[PDB]
């Protein structure tokens, strides 16, 4: 085959219905809503195109190279059940097109131009099948759910954090205050807001100052090992490290990043950090349902905590489903495991487009935080399990007599219910049983139970399977 | 498929991809100057200053991004401040071109407003020039 | 007034319509979908809250502080005219909320949370007045139109661009020959495509150093300044400085970064690097259509445009309106016009939903590119002005007689339109008969104009005012 | 409006009574005494023009630029109750004249030159107006009032400070021993004087060690922070 | 010496007028980094005074604009050109772009005249770090010299400027801006001769010193003091200009006078009168302000000078016969004509604030 | 207005901007010198050398600051320590310019008190040299 100048259909060269992925191939799911007039097949096509080696008319530099060898490839289109004008498009992208250890890459091939494309309505990345030749290209997390519990010398509960409110307004000193009062309670972690960096009202070397010394005060007076999210989320990459080295400086374990907000390039430099010092870090997905609240266009938040686990993290955000922000059940299920587990299975009713194996990368340990209280307690550690970060902010910092008992009836609560379903209890039916015995039991928890008693979110789902 | 000259073939920014301009031509580009109250003015620089170089460089660390000699020419007189009369402009240009027969010669226009000039291309280049092709002879 | 425990409205303290706005707050304006029973006024009040001080219950710690002073302020509700559920909700932050200089802090109080909400079905942040007072804490773009144009020493006409195809899949020196082919035709620019980085196929350093090559070539061959955007984006931060100093030791004028995928931390870190070394950044806004395409949910690309602006940049990618890639004519212009401009006033019909005052803060260059060839050029002239780069890809490297040729098609099509424009001619109307004039008298154009003819990218527009 | 060259009246272009300052401009308040056959309006303008973006004689890159932007501008003049000779002259500097985070800056361009001029007899800076949007491109105070109190754990008095004398001639383990001696009193700081720097009868980090030891003995001694 | 004394409740007024810096001290200094001997055998200039001339408008010129007039007044035959002191990096002009595009302007005139080209770059900042690395830009473009306003400055920042410029080979024009907050009242203050002083010993190879006949304050006799004070090795105690103490200055370099601040053309005469030919002469507005712009502006300052230094060289008194060595020049340059006829009635004739 | 040329209008510092020195002006130029009792000197140089320049700069680092190769010319025999005769000087430049007369010759004096030139001008220059203009065509 020659050079021959111009337009043609996509289709001609990158659908490819025929084609066996392989088992380093990088796979994308998109949820594809083409223009009228448009084939689902021209329109998968193009997306497979525009998101690896092609353009909009034929150019004669493809002779040079393979472009078999290069070429995305879409290899599979399947209806969306109840949709007119909706399909499940797969694309397999060979390996040779990513940079290794950089999700920002990764992104920018699969997500970068295709879904500003005129003939399309709408797109949605639903999943990826990151192949373990890929993964392996990651340094990842720092440290893991495995490694975190044994440098934290914590195991066989949910860990407990808090969120400092007002989320801005405090000064350096109050925020310790209310960190050290938090602490002492009887709450694992504290945290920056993930809007507190250094501000006018606060400025972060005070914060991190302050906050150590509420750390160390709350570890001597209850024996437990204690930590606060120190936010080292910042304008520049300079920034960002100055932050990290007074952390690292001030012997305290754990910081924290906004890692959508601050970029995946930053990120990862700030995980490679961490691993380097030994430095826990926590990851706010700050920004997220800007991406992935919508069911027709997007990216679901299951690829953005792939993503994240690649990047680097400890501590990821998971959502509460029962708290004031979004998450269907079978999703969030669904994605705590790929942010957990080794190796996941394909399984459709639970969002999960492919089988996703981890190659040994570790971990990265859920966290369920936003509009949470003791009442929730049963159904957080029924969904999540042990290894999860259940936090309360406004659940610890609005309790009617301070933090201190705040923190107390957080941790009677959670230590009440997973003591229950050690001995055997059904914490879905019996939820709320455990949590009355321990009320009539404990005065910090009682006090709880009575402000909160009422208070539930309940709003039709957006984001449906 | 013809091919596209590297021998010969400088050229020198704008308007030069196209058919050297005739006087009718400068004279609506005056025009356009004068129409949105651009400051004209003249530059020009001989043979050897023409064209962007990097001598200067030897002199320098690393730190010759974005630096090239000969970006700045001569200024002919001042720019033509206040000046609404495209036959004072083509004037300039004939006076110019008369005192500097063998340099290059462009016409530029100034925005105060924004400060930079808005437009710019080349009014002479000296007849033993070699360095160049006409249009026809652009592509063989 | 003492601490009270429990929850209550939002609106109590959040919605505040009697409220005159400062000349030092920020505003923002949410296109808001409340879900069913939950009023406006409670659902803005909401989105004030949660991205500025507030939380789902009453907590202690407010007393400490001075709420009055730091609480974000719902001051206006706008019912959408078409719609039964929508809403304009205006929010004033004080300034004392933000970080100095951190687009990434901005962004992480006013889209940090809220899109997540339960209580709303979808939200949208339309625009943000960024006062005078918050602009003078970013050092900005490294350079900006006046001083590119001054250093690259180019007047009287929009650049030309052009990126590299096929997108992966070339080697170094094919990298290289093909930009010493498009340069040497009139183009004043070629670029690597937003994924090429650093790949099995093509190492970075090897294209640096060929690119260079090209580039010093071109510019000898046809004494007019040339370069290429090398890009920089990469998986850390100390892999994105590399490439940046590898760029400033080959003395290049140019480079890259996407910086949406890199970051925004990331990308004032290269902006100012840039600035204190002397290179011209090219940002390329992979991954924005995510964000932006849909009218009922997401970021507004004028707001993302704004942020790059804040956070540095020289170029921008604007959209092309008649290309392959979505842009309403007016709401482009109405970008635009924010991109460039020192001061943009109020104008509904161009989504202008604040006067927005720069106070001398450099523009940022528009790059129109996606899908357009020959054709286009009248219309591109007409749209963008001469303060614009206008890049052809496969317009370029599409043409039949190579790139050169193509190169030269274009700068021919630019200049004859802009010889037009100068003499009276009215691009919109006569631009067809100013393409075709040059055609009869320009082979290459000829080539181009006989190979793109029929050639147009027209659908039904998403991203609608 | 072209280019005129020769001298013209600064307040031709300098003296603006009509102007209406903007909200981020930088206004100064400059007391002035002319010489005789100097009218006010003349030597606020060359204050202005002279602190700003003018010389003495019309020049003509003036045209390149847009001096409507740029210009500082008198535009105020108040008479001194008590004084034939003296006016306040109030000028405005628009916030593009500085360098932001730069007092350096602010200083060289409204004190600059215009005290030296020969046609005025005497000036004195009374105010500035730093508007906010200049404000916010300072670092500015490393902690300042509430951060210093809550660091130093110190709240409900004024702060007791105490200079050590005599100002020079003493050494550095005497300058500890006064140190400890004042502290350990009830004083929560003692401070080298200004001209303490560092010389042959006490060199500056001998001082630092024996004051470091003076004031860990004072806080240990008293329970109290204590600094120096 | 001046660190509280002038705020005691117990006296009115108080100035500083001269110190006695012993040699003993005066040896602790690194001191100025080149000096006068050393600056012109660097520069290759001898035999006349230097020519230098300060960009306006002050404020508002973008970078390209601002080598564009550097270029156009160098090459008219200036030797330097400069910064206004209040020109550092703003927004309608960044340092660094100014930087580069001033390099072209040196380079480009140059390589024109044949003559060594310099362009004071401001290193004047908000902190030490950001003047550092305006110095070190400088420093890799090969350009010759640097300023620093170093009152506004201060002290501490100037001294590592200074040292800094010796390390690297740098001149450092000093600007004085500030000093007349200081200087300028009889009664109370400084005196400039001790600030001028104060900067030998912190480091710089140019300051300036008054012109005496300019649109700034500068009575002759106190002038003439300062001036030996700044460039002389020894100077002996004289109260008729305000020496105080005799002053031994034990080696340490001379520095460079620069008078600046409304003189052209007709002022030359007294201008190296005053002077003599160890002075840096500038006009501002006596370049940017002739008729033909900034290249004829300079060759007429430039012709008027070397005109009144071969006068002068041939025994004629510029006292006297300055109006005459002008006139007979303007009747030979066209350049120095059209100068003469914009300027010849301008004169600044003021009584003398600061008094013996 | 007249216009300052850019082309061939080389420079060589003190009195290059002054009507060419006659004899007359070169012997009082020279009464000045043993006036004030400096020590007289001629320097010569090849046309090559005789305009600053930097190639010796290519061997360097980032210290080219007031580096500049040509600054050095070469001494005519040796510095007339103890001359009180202007004659002397004025026989000195003839013989001078008698055995390299396609050189650029200068005169310089010394003073050892200052240690530093004191004063210099050009006194020949090769009658080929084409890159300087005559005082009247300086401007056009
Ligand atoms: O700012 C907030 O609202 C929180 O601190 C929770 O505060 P409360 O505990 O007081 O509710 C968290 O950042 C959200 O949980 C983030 O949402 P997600 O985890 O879904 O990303
Ligand atoms: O990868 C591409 O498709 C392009 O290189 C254009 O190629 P062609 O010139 O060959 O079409 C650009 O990155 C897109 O224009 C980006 O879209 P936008 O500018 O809208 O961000
Ligand atoms: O800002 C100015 O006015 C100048 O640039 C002179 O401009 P002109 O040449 O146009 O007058 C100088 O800085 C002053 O001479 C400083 O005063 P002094 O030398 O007394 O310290
Ligand atoms: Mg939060
Ligand atoms: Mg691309
Ligand atoms: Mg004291
Ligand atoms: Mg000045």
């Amino acid at each position: 085959a020659g050079f021959k100048a111009g337009v043609k259909d996509y289709r001609l060269t990158y659908y490819t219905p025929d084609y066996v992925v392989r088992d380093t191939d990088i796979l994308a799911a998109f949820r594809m809503t083409p223009q009228p007039g448009v084939p689902p097949e021209e329109c998968g096509a193009a997306v497979a195109a525009e998101s690896s080696t092609g353009t909009w008319t034929t150019v004669w530099t493809d002779g040079l190279t393979s472009l078999d060898r290069y070429k995305g490839r879409c290899y599979d289109i399947e209806p969306v059940p109840g949709e007119d004008n909706q399909y499940i498009a797969y694309v397999a992208y060979p390996i040779d097109l990513f940079e290794e250890g950089s999700v920002t890459n990764m992104f920018t091939s699969i997500v970068g131009n295709v879904f500003g494309f005129k003939a399309l309505r709408a797109l949605r990345l639903e999943d990826l099948r990151i192949p373990p030749a890929y993964v392996k290209t990651f340094v990842g997390p720092p440290h893991g759910i495995q490694v975190e519990r044994d440098k934290l010398n914590k195991y066989g509960r949910g860990l407990l954090g808090c969120t400092i409110k007002p989320k801005l307004g405090l000064s350096a000193k109050n925020y310790g205050r209310a960190v050290y009062e938090s602490l002492r309670g009887g709450l694992d972690f504290t945290k920056d807001d993930e809007n507190v960096n250094s501000q006018p009202f606060m400025r972060w070397r005070d914060r991190f100052l302050f906050v150590a010394e509420a750390i160390y005060k709350a570890q001597a007076e209850t024996g437990e090992v204690k930590g606060h999210y120190l936010n080292a989320t910042a304008g520049t990459c300079e920034e960002m490290m100055k932050r990290a080295v007074c952390a690292k400086e001030l012997g305290v374990p754990i910081i924290m990043h906004d890692y959508l907000t601050g970029g995946f390039t930053a990120n990862t430099s700030l995980a490679i950090y961490c691993r380097d010092n030994g430095l826990l870090l926590h990851i706010h997905r700050a920004m997220h349902a800007v991406i992935d609240r919508q069911r027709n266009h997007g990216i679901h938040f299951r690829v953005l905590a792939k993503a994240l686990r690649m990047s680097g993290g400890d501590h990821l955000h998971s959502g509460t489903v029962v708290g004031k922000l979004e998450g269907e059940r079978e999703v969030t299920l669904g994605f705590v495991d790929l942010m957990r587990d080794d190796y996941v299975e394909k399984d459709r009713s639970r969002g999960i487009y492919f089988t996703q194996d981890w190659c040994s990368m570790p971990g990265v340990m859920p966290v369920a935080s936003g509009g949470i209280h003791v009442w929730h307690m049963p159904a957080l550690v029924e969904i999540f399990g042990d290894d999860a970060c259940l936090q309360f902010g406004g659940g610890t910092l609005g309790h009617p007599w301070g933090n201190a008992p705040g923190a107390a009836a957080n941790r009677v609560a959670l230590e009440a219910c997973t003591q229950a379903r050690n001995e055997g209890r059904d914490l879905a039916r019996e939820g709320g049983d455990v949590i009355r015995s321990a009320c009539k039991w404990s005065p910090e928890l009682a006090a709880a139970c009575e402000v909160w008693k009422e208070i539930k979110f309940e709003f039709d789902t957006i984001d449906k399977l | 498929m013809m091919v596209w000259t590297p021998v010969n073939n400088k050229m020198f920014e704008t308007f030069s991809y196209l058919p050297p301009l005739t006087d009718e031509q400068i004279a609506a580009q005056v025009d356009y100057i004068v129409a949105n109250g651009w400051i004209p003015c003249l530059e020009f620089a001989e043979a050897d200053k023409a064209y962007v170089s990097n001598e200067s460089a030897i002199r320098f660390g690393s730190v010759s991004c974005l630096y090239y000699d000969n970006r700045y020419w001569t200024m002919w007189k001042l720019p033509m401040f206040g000046c609404r009369d495209p036959m004072q402009v083509l004037r300039e240009i004939v006076a110019c071109t008369k005192a500097f027969p063998d340099a290059y010669v462009r016409l530029v226009a100034f925005d105060n407003q924004k400060q930079v000039q808005i437009m710019g291309f080349l009014v002479q280049r000296p007849k033993t020039a070699r360095d160049f092709q006409p249009a026809n002879k652009r592509s063989v």
